[PDB]
C-alpha cells in the first residue's frame, strides 16, 4: 500500500 | 466526525527549514527527512505495512519556498509574531520507585517552529535514551512537539525540561521530581 | 543573538472522514504566518480567499479547470486512497488501557484517583460508581492526554466520604475491549 | 583511523543490478559542473548552496544547487569565493531560487591561493586493477592544490569509460569495482563504483556520497581503482 501526496500549487505572480 | 488525515508541510525563512509529514487523528504517521530524503515512520512497524515515495516531498517543499517568498513580499514583509510554548512534563505511566518509566516533555502552542530542548538531571544535561518528534500541526496553526527521556524513578533525582524559544523572555525550565 | 525576523509558510491538506469512508471532505489550506490566506473546501468546490492576501490565488487557480477537476476528485484519489492505505494500523489500531485505582496524595474526605494510561484510540469512557450506581457529582477529570507515541493517558478523580463496606468502582469503556474494565476500591 | 578496505560482501555486484547501467555512465561520461571564482547566492535548505553557473555546453541550466553533509559545512563556504567541480543530476533535483536548474553534492573548494601560477596542472597517479592485477596506470589532472575527491573520481571514471568501457548502456564488463584514495598521511577511503542492487538506480542517492566535500592534496594523493570480472 502506498501513501500519495497532494502537489503544492504555485501562488499567483 | 470520525477521523482526520492531514498532510502538513511548511518552509521557514530565514532558517531555511522545512517539514513534510502526515498525521492521523493528531498522531504523526510519518515525516520525510529533508536531508537523507527518506520516509521515517513514527513507529517502526508502519514501515512494514505501507510506503511513501519520500523523494517527492522535496518537490512540494521547493514550491513551498517559492510560495513563501511571494507571500513575504506581498505582505510588505510582515514578520511572524512569536508565540511562546506551553510546556508540561508528565510521566508515560504512573510512577513507582525503581520501576522504569518515561518522562514526556509536552511543548505546545508555539510558533515559529524552531525550538531548543534540553533534559536536565540535577542541573546537568542527560543524553542517552532521549528522543524527540518533529513539529506537529495544530488547528490554530501553531505547533506541538514531544521530547522523551526514559528513566529510573528515585527519591533523590530532580529533572528539568529546558526549553528555548524566541517568544520566551528567558529559557524555561519545567521542574519535575518524584512526589508520590 | 539571532534577531532576524522569520517568515513562515504552511500548507495543509486535511481529509475529514465521517462514518468510515462514507462521506469525505477535503480541506486544503494555505497559511502565511499565523493566518490562513486561501483554501479549497471540497464542499464548496473551488478556492475561496480567506484574507485579501489570498485573493490573487483563489481567482488565479479557479481559472484552471484542469486543476479544479483534480482537486474535486481528490476526495477519492487522495483522501479515500490514503485512508485505506493505513486503515489496518490506524483506524483499527487498538491498545488496551492499563487501569489502576489508588487514593490521591492530597485530599474527613478521601480523594480517589483512577489512572488510565497507554491506551489507543483516544475515545474512552471512564465513570465512577458507588455500590453499583453511577456517580455524577464529585468527579474531576484531567482530560484526554495525547502522549505523541500513539498512546493516550488520563486521570479521573472522585471525591468521597468513605464508609466501611462501601465499594467505589472506576469503570472504563474502550474500543480495545468488548466488556468494560472495572477496578474497585474497597472502603 | 582510515576506512577499512572492502571485502567482497561489502561490494555492490553489477549482476544484481537489473536496471539500466547507462544511468550510471551518464554521471561520468564527459559530464560535470565546473565554475571558477564564484559565491553562493541562495540556499534551499541550510545545508546547501545555490550558484549561478551556466551550462556553456548545451545551455541546460544556469542555477546549480549543491548539498553538503551539514549546516556547518554549508556555512563555511556560504560567503567564500570558491571553485566548483562535481557530477550533477536532474531526476529529483528540487529547489526554488531567489533558466534551467541542476543539482549536485559537495565539489566546493576555496579559490584563494589554491591554484598554480601559470595555468599549470597537477598530475595525480591512478593505477587500475582488474582481478587484483594492475592492467593500466595513468594520471588525471587538476588545477587545484587541494582538490575534492569527487573531481578526481569523475576524471578517473570518465577516462575508464572511454578506454575500458567501465560502463555501457546496460550492464558492465566488471562485476564489482571500487575507487580507493591514499593520502600522504596514510589515510585511505573508497567509493563503490557500482549501483545498488535492484531494477532502479537512484542517481541522487548515489551521488549523495560526495556529501562530505572530502578534499585531498593533489601533489601527494594516490588513487587505485580495483575492478573485477564476474567469473574471472
Amino acid at each position: 500500500p502506498k501513501y500519495v501526496k497532494q502537489n503544492t500549487l504555485k501562488l499567483a505572480t | 466526525e470520525e477521523h482526520v488525515i492531514i498532510q502538513a508541510e511548511f518552509y521557514l525563512n530565514p532558517d531555511q527549514s522545512g517539514e513534510f509529514m502526515f498525521d492521523f487523528d493528531g498522531d504523526e504517521i510519518f515525516h520525510v527527512d529533508m536531508a537523507k530524503k527518506e520516509t521515517v515512520w513514527r513507529l517502526e512497524e508502519f514501515g512494514r505495512f505501507a510506503s511513501f515515495e519520500a523523494q517527492g516531498a522535496l518537490a512540494n517543499i521547493a514550491v513551498d519556498k517559492a510560495n513563501l517568498e511571494i507571500m513575504t513580499k506581498r505582505s510588505n514583509y510582515t514578520p511572524i509574531t512569536n508565540v511562546p510554548p506551553e510546556v508540561t512534563v508528565l510521566t508515560n505511566s504512573p510512577v513507582e520507585l525503581r520501576e522504569p518509566n518515561v518522562l514526556i516533555c509536552f511543548i505546545d502552542k508555539f510558533t515559529p517552529p524552531v525550538v531548543n530542548v534540553t533534559w536536565l538531571r540535577n542541573g546537568k544535561p542527560v543524553t542517552t535514551g532521549v528522543s524527540e518528534t518533529v513539529f506537529l500541526p495544530r488547528e490554530d496553526h501553531l505547533f506541538r512537539k514531544f521530547h522523551y527521556l526514559p528513566f529510573l524513578p528515585s527519591t533523590e533525582d530532580v529533572y528539568d525540561c529546558r526549553v528555548e524559544h524566541w517568544g520566551l523572555d528567558e529559557p524555561l525550565l519545567k521542574h519535575w521530581e518524584f512526589d508520590a | 543573538g539571532d534577531t532576524r525576523p522569520r517568515f513562515l509558510w504552511q500548507l495543509k491538506f486535511e481529509c475529514h472522514f465521517f462514518n468510515g469512508t462514507e462521506r469525505v471532505r477535503l480541506l486544503e489550506r494555505c497559511i502565511y504566518n499565523q493566518e490562513e490566506s486561501v483554501r479549497f473546501d471540497s464542499d464548496v468546490g473551488e478556492y475561496r480567499a480567506v484574507t485579501e492576501l489570498g485573493r490573487p490565488d483563489a481567482e488565479y487557480w479557479n481559472s484552471q479547470k484542469d486543476l479544479l477537476e483534480q482537486r474535486r476528485a481528490a476526495v477519492d484519489t487522495y483522501c479515500r486512497h490514503n485512508y485505506g492505505v493505513g486503515e489496518s494500523f490506524t483506524v483499527q489500531r487498538r491498545v488496551e488501557p492499563k487501569v489502576t485505582v489508588y487514593p490521591s496524595k492530597t485530599q474527613h474526605h478521601n480523594l480517589l484517583v483512577c489512572s488510565v494510561s497507554g491506551f489507543y484510540p483516544g475515545s474512552i469512557e471512564v465513570r465512577w460508581f458507588r455500590n453499583g450506581q453511577e456517580e455524577k457529582a464529585g468527579v474531576v477529570s484531567t482530560g484526554l492526554i495525547q502522549n505523541g507515541d500513539w498512546t493516550f493517558q488520563t486521570l479521573v478523580m472522585l471525591e468521597t466520604v468513605p464508609r466501611s463496606g462501601e465499594v467505589y468502582t472506576c469503570q472504563v469503556e474502550h474500543p480495545s475491549v468488548t466488556s468494560p474494565l472495572t477496578v474497585e476500591w474497597r472502603a | 583511523e582510515s576506512q577499512p578496505d572492502p571485502m567482497p560482501d561489502d561490494l555492490h555486484k553489477s549482476s544484481e543490478f537489473t536496471g539500466t547501467m547507462g544511468n550510471m555512465k551518464y554521471l561520468y561520461d564527459d559530464h560535470y559542473v565546473s565554475a571558477t571564482k564564484v559565491k553562493s547566492v541562495d540556499g534551499m535548505f541550510n545545508w546547501d548552496l545555490i550558484y549561478n553557473i551556466s551550462d556553456k555546453k548545451l545551455k541546460n541550466y544556469d542555477k546549480v544547487k549543491t548539498e553538503l553533509l551539514n549546516e556547518d559545512l554549508a556555512k563555511k563556504y556560504k560567503d567564500e569565493v570558491v571553485d566548483v567541480y562535481g557530477s550533477n543530476y536532474y531526476v529529483n533535483c528540487y529547489f526554488s531560487s531567489k533558466g534551467g536548474k541542476t543539482c549536485m553534492y559537495g565539489g566546493i573548494t576555496k579559490h584563494e591561493g589554491n591554484h598554480f601560477d601559470n595555468g599549470n596542472l597537477q598530475n595525480v597517479l591512478v593505477r587500475v586493477y582488474e582481478n587484483k592485477r594492475n592492467t593500466i596506470s595513468f594520471e588525471v589532472q587538476t588545477d587545484k592544490k587541494s582538490v575534492t575527491a569527487q573531481e578526481l573520481d569523475i576524471k578517473a571514471r570518465n577516462f575508464l569509460i572511454n578506454k575500458k568501457n567501465l560502463y555501457e548502456f546496460n550492464s558492465s564488463p566488471y562485476e564489482t569495482g571500487y575507487i580507493k584514495f591514499i593520502e600522504n598521511n596514510g589515510n585511505t577511503f573508497w567509493y563503490d563504483m557500482m549501483p545498488a542492487p535492484g531494477d532502479k538506480f537512484d542517481q541522487s542517492k548515489y551521488l549523495m556520497m560526495y556529501n562530505d566535500n572530502k578534499t585531498v592534496d593533489s601533489k601527494s594523493v594516490k588513487i587505485e581503482v580495483h575492478l573485477t570480472t564476474k567469473n574471472g
